[PDB]
Formats: C-alpha cells, sequence, structure tokens
C-alpha cells in the first residue's frame, strides 16, 4: 500500500521506466533516496534483478552527477559497484545499477566464522583501495553500504551520495561539490561571552555518527581517505565483538565520548592536537585492551584463538592519529591477511 | 552563571575547542558518561518534511510543496541537468523496451 503507492509516483515521475522495468519492492528509504528492486530483460542476456536508485529531487545536479561518475568512473571492479543505465526526467534522476542480493549484518553476526570475517574484511579494503586511489573519501562506509552475498562469496561497495575528492581526485566533477576573539576559557572548563558569541564551525556532511572518525567528529577541516579506514575499523570492532551497531549515539559528541571509553580519553586528546583541537574531558577514562574488550563483549568458550594479528589490525584501524593510521594499500598486505 | 554567560560548566562534560578560536566550542554535558556494558547480551551495543533545495537555494518545510512550487518546477525543466545527461551519454542501454500495453 504504501510501497505500492511510492512504486505508482516513480512510475509516474519517470514514465520510461514503465517500458523497461518491473518495478518489484521498495528496498531502500533514505532521507536523500529511495532504492527499488526491479526486473528487466536483457537484450542479449538472461533476465535481471536491478536496483533502481531514485535520488532526491532537490539535489542538486553537480551532486547527482558526481555520484554517478564515482560508478562510472571507479566502479565495476574491485568490489566496488558500477552502473548500467541513468534514467531522468527533468528532476528525477534513476540510476540503474545491478542488484546484489545481500545479507542484513545482524545475519552476518549470527552465524559468522573466523574465515569469513577475514573474507569480508579482506574484500572491503580491496573496495576502498580502489576508490582511495581515485581520490574519492566515501565519507560513509558502514555494512548497509558494504553488501555481502555469502553464497556468492561477493561483495559491493555502493552509495557515493557523500563522497567528497582529494585534492587531486580522478573523479572531475568531485571537485565541483563579527570577527572571533580569543579568550582566555581556552582548555580550561569555563565559557565567557567572547568564546559563547563566535560562529559556529562548518564541515562537509557525514555519514551515521557511530561510524565517524574523530576528526570528523571534532569538525577537522582536512579529512582525508584516513577517515574510510577508521569506519572500516568500526566495522572490524562490531564482527570481533558480535556488538552491532557498536557505537549507539545520534549526536557528534556523544559517539566521540563512547570512542573515549574505548581508545582512551588522553590518547585522544593527544591525537586531537595533531589535527588542531583542544579536547577536555572530566572523568578521564583508561584505553581498553582491544583482545580483551572483544573477547568479554563476544562470549567466552570459541573464538578464544583470534590470532594477536586481528586485534593488531584492528589498533591500526581504530589509530585516533589520522596521519599515522593504516591505509587500505597497507591493510591488505597485514600479517592478518597471510596467504589471502 | 546564564546571567552573564560565564562560569563553569557543570560536570561530567566534553569540551572540544578549535585550536584557531576562531569558533565556538562544542560541549557535551550528560548526567552520566558513556559506560562499556559487557552484561548485556549480544549483538546490543554495549552502551544501550523539512529541507533544502540545493537547486531553488531556498529552504522548505514539506518536501511534496516544494517540488510542485513555480521555481523548482523552473529549474527541474531547465538546461541544469546537462551534466548529468554527458555521463549518460557515454553508457549503453541493453535493457529489452517494450511497446506500451493497449486493449
Ligand atoms: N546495487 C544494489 N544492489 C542491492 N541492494 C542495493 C543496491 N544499491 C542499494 N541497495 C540497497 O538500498 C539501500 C540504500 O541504498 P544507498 O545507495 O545506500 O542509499 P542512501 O544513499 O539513501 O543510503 C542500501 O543500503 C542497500 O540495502
Ligand atoms: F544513507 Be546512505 F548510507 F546515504
Ligand atoms: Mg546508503
Ligand atoms: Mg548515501
Ligand atoms: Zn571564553
Ligand atoms: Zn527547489
Amino acid at each position: 500500500a504504501g510501497v505500492k503507492k511510492d512504486i505508482e509516483k516513480l512510475y509516474e515521475a519517470v514514465p520510461q521506466l514503465s517500458n523497461v522495468f518491473k518495478i518489484e519492492d521498495k528496498i531502500g528509504e533514505g532521507t536523500f533516496s529511495s532504492v527499488y528492486l526491479a526486473t528487466a530483460q536483457l537484450q542479449v542476456g538472461p533476465e535481471e534483478k536491478i536496483a533502481l536508485k531514485h535520488l532526491i529531487p532537490t539535489s542538486h545536479p553537480i551532486r547527482i552527477a558526481a555520484e554517478l561518475q564515482c560508478l562510472t568512473v571507479a566502479g565495476g571492479q574491485d568490489n566496488v559497484m558500477g552502473v548500467k543505465y541513468c534514467f531522468r526526467k527533468n528532476d528525477h534522476v534513476v540510476i540503474a545499477m545491478p542488484y546484489l542480493e545481500h545479507e542484513s549484518f545482524l545475519d552476518i553476526l549470527n552465524s559468522l566464522s573466523f574465515q569469513e570475517v577475514r573474507e569480508y574484511m579482506l574484500n572491503l579494503f580491496k573496495a576502498l583501495k580502489r576508490i582511495h586511489q581515485f581520490g574519492i573519501v566515501h565519507r560513509d562506509v558502514k555494512p548497509s553500504n558494504f553488501l555481502y552475498n555469502r553464497r556468492l562469496k561477493k561483495y559491493a561497495l555502493v552509495d557515493f551520495g557523500l563522497a567528497q575528492g582529494t585534492h587531486d581526485t580522478k573523479i572531475e566533477l568531485l571537485k565541483f561539490v563579527p570577527a572571533s576573539l580569543t579568550c582566555d576559557c581556552y582548555a580550561t572548563d569555563k565559557v565567557c561571552s567572547i568564546c559563547l558569541s563566535r560562529r559556529q564551525q562548518v564541515a562537509p556532511r557525514a555519514g551515521t555518527p557511530g561510524f565517524r572518525a574523530p576528526e570528523v567528529l571534532t569538525k577537522c577541516p582536512n579529512q582525508t581517505t584516513a577517515i574510510d579506514m577508521w569506519s572500516a575499523g568500526v566495522i572490524f570492532l562490531s564482527l570481533l565483538s558480535g556488538r552491532y551497531p557498536f557505537y549507539k549515539a545520534s549526536d557528534d559528541l556523544t559517539a566521540l565520548a563512547q570512542i573515549m571509553t574505548i581508545r582512551g580519553s588522553r590518547e585522544t586528546i593527544q591525537a586531537a592536537k595533531t589535527f588542531g583541537k583542544s579536547i577536555l574531558c572530566s572523568k578521564e577514562v583508561p584505553a581498553q585492551d582491544l583482545r580483551k574488550l572483544c573477547e568479554r563483549l563476544r562470549g567466552a568458550g570459541g573464538w578464544n584463538e583470534v590470532p594477536d594479528e586481528a586485534y593488531d589490525l584492528l589498533d591500526k584501524l581504530l589509530d585516533l592519529n589520522p596521519a599515522s593510521r593504516i591505509t587500505a594499500e597497507e591493510a591488505l598486505l597485514h600479517p592478518f591477511f597471510k596467504d589471502m | 552563571g546564564p546571567g552573564t554567560r560565564t562560569g563553569r560548566l557543570k560536570k561530567p562534560f566534553v569540551k572540544v575547542e578549535d585550536m584557531s578560536q576562531l569558533y565556538r566550542p562544542f560541549y557535551l554535558q550528560l548526567t552520566n558518561m558513556p559506560f562499556i556494558n559487557y552484561s548485556i547480551q549480544k549483538p546490543c551495543s554495549p552502551f544501550d518534511k523539512k529541507g533544502y533545495c540545493e537547486c531553488c537555494l531556498q529552504k522548505y518545510e514539506d518536501l511534496e510543496t516544494h517540488l510542485l512550487s513555480e521555481q523548482h518546477r523552473n529549474f527541474a525543466q531547465s538546461n541544469q541537468y546537462q551534466v548529468v545527461d554527458d555521463i549518460v551519454s557515454k553508457l549503453v542501454f541493453d535493457f529489452v523496451e517494450y511497446e506500451k500495453d493497449t486493449p
């Protein structure tokens, strides 16, 4: 009913779709898009399942085209989703991708094996290595944007709607996407009318707060491909601990406080200095040993044999310092992936 | 306190400030700071319409209303989507297209 009307409105908005696709169901309902499952006939192939991503028509054309261009230029290889076609009528743009049937991350956790964890992370790093080679910062790495088909052992990083370019990005369109006074409250628990009256610092939009790196949470102006590696580390932390969502926060500073309870308040404060942020935390909390944290959260019995290499890689992904944080290319060379 | 806009943050708190001191600090105050709960059963966390149209450069209170406004329809029908069409021109359409069904 509610889905049936949405499908009817989509056919009305882009009438060409009615003569190509049998739209079966709504599989994504985000703030800025809706995704539908459809069946199509290939001219010189079999029938195919297709995901149709309808972008919110308030999106600027440049942002629409930049997302499409990530898929056309970087997609189709190394576990990065590609695109078959794109249909437009006025402000209604529908991206047609091959549909990858996939598991929900809660179902992944329910039958997870250690080798499956290794393969999942390996294939995530292959996709991140490729998009980072093109100078794309995804900004929204999380399980719902990384599709996994367990039966086929097939993977696809999707959703470039929040992506930004690096300075030397190879996605052309990503390039196109009173006075403040000092006071003596700095590095204290004080406020005053001077610091309270300054304007707000602004930063590009990122994804879910529980997957944002500390430099994103603190609104650092320089946000690099390292932010995606932090997000990958959060996925790994969920896999090793069995907890999802691991960080449960709807605002940035709550997420940061949770991160400090895992990685240490003093450690986070020292790292933040290097990207120009002063953090003060009235309650000091120690850094957690990652093996003990994951083993106690996941349960005992039996997964007690996880190798040291797994938690070492997790430490490098969750490096609070974005400069020393491991890269996707380096992660693929890490001892955790011996023989793969 | 509030009257003078001067004083000290009630604890516990987290405070974040840009080191150039150009921006208002960000604050977090909670009754309790986060606590890692190992006893809650997995997979639970251990810590357990209005919008802006980039086309019209305009805030809106209801999406469906805004999409039908004269200024948005004017943008929607313009040449501003050529940047999208130029990418589509490189893609190959390989689906079967049916004639419209008629009685
Ligand atoms: N090519 C695809 N194959 C299968 N499912 C998809 C595909 N693209 C998107 N989806 C599903 O639709 C959801 C929303 O799509 P996404 O591009 O992530 O939109 P949003 O930008 O709104 O998050 C995804 O989380 C996934 O479940
Ligand atoms: F919500 Be999508 F992951 F932008
Ligand atoms: Mg998404
Ligand atoms: Mg998205
Ligand atoms: Zn002050
Ligand atoms: Zn508009």
